[PDB]
């Protein structure tokens, strides 16, 4: 007793890519923990002085510290093409956006020279076009890095993405949670703080990246995350 | 806006063996009244903070940068009891209902306690 | 008893330049008051957390503010030609900078996209070559507006400006200066607070800009400055 | 990159205009702080024994105290002509309203001999016509002195206007703010009272007025204002 | 109703004076605030160790400053001639003196090296002379600076003046008023001061001066009005 | 034994008249009380901050009260001629000045559109040239409304007067007394204050007023009176 | 400018006595002159106003509008008496001379009833 | 920036015979603490100035005039003494290592012949 | 035993001159004590507030104050010729200037219409060229009035000077020193002060000048000198 369903066509289309990126791209991860207490503090501070203009997300401040730190080190902005290699000097970005019909990539363009209000708009118009399935191609077809969050699901501790085809680097991120860290109380003594963390993962490719390059990229996300003001310069 | 009323008993005996002592050794007479202020002057110093409590600005701003990283539990107040006798009783909203209560016992305990703190 | 010097080549290239915009551009001003405190707090705060590679200061951030608030109002980052008005869509300004041999105006562009890092380093750059006089005829050309700060003298409290001639308006900067101001102390009362505050002068034209819109635009400034988190917005 | 907007008809009938007058009307300006605690007092007294028939505001406070400092002084509410001087008896004020097709100045007439409800409905009634565009030409033709308040923007504290053709002054408003004062407590000390304030600008023209004549006109207004039962005299 | 009165023949001849300056000189202006309780309590301290010899003002403090600070920056004390600048070494002050028959102006020579009893002396001579009506005309004809003070209205803060024809400068004096400050309390706090200020503000062409001198000019005027020991230096 | 004096022909004139009034108008009279403490207060405070200008009195804010109630009420101002009903829009006052020749009628022109300090100077000039005997005719001819004063003896509590020929009413005013009124101490209980008061009767024609009409005119009367700063409107 | 003097006898042993007692339970020992000035500050607390008082603009105002409906009649003041005993002395002019008095029998009263209220 | 100290020896004993005292007769009990404090307060009135005081501008203005021509030779300070008895001891410069003395000893009286003074 | 060596050829110039000098003018002198405590104060207080500029000194001082004194009494600015006296209008003064090659007599002028800076630098400039020995003829060739000075030696308390061929005065200056006055304590005592004075010598010619003008000129000089802040006048 079991039924069947024919495969898909659009099914294939996507299969086929899978398969194909493993086979091109070896993969090599690094993790971190970042601790985004102050982060919250400021998206609290800046989600009351509006009157309705704007609201904003955790996803936005991930994003443009993503362009400050593939600023810093360009050689994640690259590409392997078929006997040369390719290197950018404009940051897009590519989100994931899930709909019962599948899996879109959506993009944002000059993140760089761009504030948090663009991003949210831009984010939330090609959300909403992507449910409602009226996306041109031209949209979404390439970038230099991919994000995925998954921190609507507090069952999602840490996990895993694979790369897309034309690009050599993508980034994961979690859901919070609550850890226990050691502060030095004024009265001469070691005490028990809560701080509220999350696990990121990034996925590299080690034809166009080294272990250095990608330690130090996690590093400049890093400092740019836990202080949050440097987000201005 | 729903409010609510919080009481507690009291005696007052200490406080007449103090004023009756005070006048027959130096001739000093003063009423009850002084040792009441006195007592709601030294309790409204450390009460704590409704758990609905919504921060400004200046807070946030101050956090987010890194002067004030360990942020407060206290804050000040300004109560006026009602009084009786065998009750000190308080009317307030719900939200500091609790933070009222503070308020009544540390006066409980000071002026069954510590009436001698209110002299001078 | 007097003594006589030959007037210039260049002081006639400017003195016929000013007396052109005076008779060719109506002049109306207006003045407000700015709480500089919360900036000098952020700019202490971003100045101590480097190694050495930059160093920031106010007139960067009033840039950047100027940017953030023309591009919420676009009717003064315009010009008037012969029988069209111009409008656009990138902010250029324009910075004074003052030599022996007279001032001259180096220019910043992209100051929407940008950080404070990059404002600064352009900003020096230019101040330098312009000392030391090697600077090319394209880099002070054009811009949309125009910016003055005197702050270095203690006794300039508020100043007017002249506006250039293909531009419709200009910004004048003073020195700080301490005021009383009313706190509304914990224990249920009001005291006086010593507040730092800049006075800022703004020239506009009265064929291209009216009075409310000037308004709003100051209206937009101060909001950005008062409350400087919202400079990342 | 940029846009072109072609000019509108209405915009070079005021271009013209607004270039005509500064060419032909040398300005000087007077400025002043006017104490207007008293003022507001006597507002919310007449604003609540009322039943519904009037609301009043500011400007018509504004407005009776420039006719009757205007009466005391009379070589203000003059104008130049081609050849001659002339010289009024009778106080109209123009009011400037702002609407997208640009600014308006409706006029109110026979101030002197009048009471504030009659000044506010007119006032009122002539904005909703000017916002509703069905303004007769002669309604909006000529005056004697103009007015312009910007106490709508917290963010103006001080501002400078352009003077009519045919007028000879015109006064400027900005929006209240608080400064420190010295109080003689009865105690016989000398304490820091909070009083609000508006700073006011006057421009005048210098072929029908002097500095004298204007500061004597700024001295009338302000015995005016900081007493308010002057008004009934 | 209304009436005319002929236009004058001295109204023209100012008229079209005015009117030339306007055209002929772009004007940019420059306000501080200066502090004068010391130099009250000097004038009080030289006011009663008289026997009847001389009573002394403000103005001519203003004017013994304001030929110091025109010796340390010598590019104000200068003019503007068809094709030639000319520059001064002795400083002659243009003060207004206001008449029913219009304003004048008397004129003070050898400022520089000269007290302030003989420059009280001149300036009631001539204010007398003035009023009488019995002045010479060489006697107004040429200066270097010119000064407006209007300290005997309370009324008037701050105000604006128009150049004169020859002249590169003007200064306008307002009335005092009272001002909260900072003092340093000895018991190591920080208290509530009550200084007394005046505002002055000061014209200039742009054609001979720039911003930068206009600033070094009023630091000059500050420094020593402030410290009023320094007028013997 | 008994002495006989021709009747003079100047009292056959009035005689006549007031013969003719009785048997052509019929009477009703209107009584009420007003409470005039708030308007003493208004009048000290107002007579204090002059300098030697002016003077006030009762008199004029009675009148200029009486102008705002007709206004308010215009079936007052109003008159009976031959076969139709004259109504205007103009208040004029006729006040009763005595001398020993007899009983004058001065007029009072342009009550609504004026202001106390007018209104005191044309009532004193036109008594002083009542008193001298050099009145022109037209100036006591016709009116409105007619006032009466006797405060100046303290033996008069309340008095009839009769009404002019071409007039329909008529104001008689008393002298002020003191009595005794309720007062709701704060302690929770009632308690004696002395309020002075006066004691104003009205004499009404009715063929061209009726009871309820004089009953709200003595309404708005009373309000505008206990309610002084309402003069303004 | 006339002017007029007003006087009053004092009797200060109950002052004496409480300095004595104070000295000998406890060892605070303390001179006369903090009770003169103590009790004039208590006096200078309620005084009433000359009859020939004239009041200033705000007060008007507020009267003519309806803030303060009810006047006052007391006013603080800044008195220092004279020394003496078996007397207390004060100089001012006649429009003040009856206010001046008002200070000297609260002053007289309070020393010779209440000497011990001016004890911390 | 050289630095050196000064220190003096305690006796704290009538401290102790006073608050004793004072906890039988009324029931006042307080820590040495207060009384610690209360002579530095009384102790900061009166210090000379060191001989090396360089004055400011206002000063110097104001005795050129004749406002101030009797000069000043005290200042006041914000001293905190350091814990100990059989001793006082406090670290400061050698500028005003001298005024610092006059406070060491100025306490060292009060409080051996003037406890009861710090006493409300 | 003894040595010898031949006179100079410019001793003789001055033993002739000083020779000629005692028999041509009889003299007379007059001394004086001045307290100089509130000067020194004042040079300190002159002394801080500046960056490095200039630096001040007592004789300048005296300078002045003699130049003022000089005004006030011109009959010591005078001499003596052949049959005709000579009366001038400027003030120059002699100062002394000791070097091992011996004395010279360098000049400044222009000393009423001038500073304390330029008094100092020019005593500098030209006493530094004197020591160098390259002194022009004219720059030492006359004057109205010689000042000497020995304050640098404790051990001078008072000394005599002799009068130059062509002038009619000289001024001799000693060393300081400390003596007791008389101070009434507010206690109601008296008390002793410790006074720092100097003692000033003159000696005069009795063929231009008298006693009586003498003890004038030491008292203006005296009065200048104890009140320094009449300077400025």
């Amino acid at each position: 007793a079991y039924t069947d369903v024919p495969i898909s066509g659009m099914r294939k289309t996507i299969a086929a890519r899978l398969k194909e990126s493993v086979t091109e791209n070896p993969h090599f991860f690094v993790s971190t923990n970042l601790s985004v207490s102050k982060l919250l503090k400021l998206r609290q501070a800046l989600n009351s002085s509006a009157d309705g203009r704007y609201k904003l997300s955790v996803n936005d401040f991930l994003i443009k510290a993503m362009g400050i730190a593939s600023k810093r080190v360009p050689t994640v902005n690259s590409s392997w093409r078929d006997g040369v290699i390719r290197q950018f000097e404009t940051v897009d970005v590519s989100v994931a956006v899930a709909t019962p019909n599948g899996l879109i990539t959506p993009i944002v363009k000059g993140v760089e020279g761009k504030g948090l209000e663009s991003i949210s708009a831009a984010v939330k118009e090609l959300a909403k076009k992507a449910r409602d399935g009226k996306l041109k191609p031209e949209e979404y077809q390439g970038g230099s890095i991919s994000i995925s969050n998954m921190g609507m699901n507090p069952a999602v501790q840490s996990f895993t993405a694979i790369i897309n085809p034309p690009q050599a680097a993508i980034l994961a991120v979690g859901a919070p949670q609550k850890v226990a860290v050691p502060v030095e109380n004024e009265d001469g003594t070691t005490g028990v703080s809560w701080d509220e963390q999350i696990i990121v993962t990034a996925s590299f490719d080690h034809k166009v990246v080294d272990g250095a390059v990608g330690a130090e990229w996690i590093r400049e996300l890093k400092k740019v995350i836990e202080n949050p003001l440097e987000l201005l310069l | 806006p729903p409010v609510a009323v919080v009481t507690a008993p009291i005696s007052l005996s200490a406080a007449i063996d103090v004023q009756n002592k005070l006048h027959k050794t130096i001739g000093v007479f003063l009423p009850l009244s002084t040792f009441i202020t006195r007592a709601t002057e030294i309790a409204n110093q450390k009460l704590p903070l409704p758990a609905n409590y919504q921060p400004t600005a200046d807070e946030l701003f101050n956090q987010v940068l890194g002067l004030d990283k360990v942020t407060r539990k206290e804050s000040r107040g300004s109560y006026t009891p009602t009084f009786g006798s065998f009750v000190f009783s308080l009317q307030v909203p719900k939200s500091e209902e609790k933070r009222a209560q503070a308020f009544l016992q540390k006066m409980k305990l000071v002026l069954e306690q510590e009436p001698d703190k209110l002299v001078r």
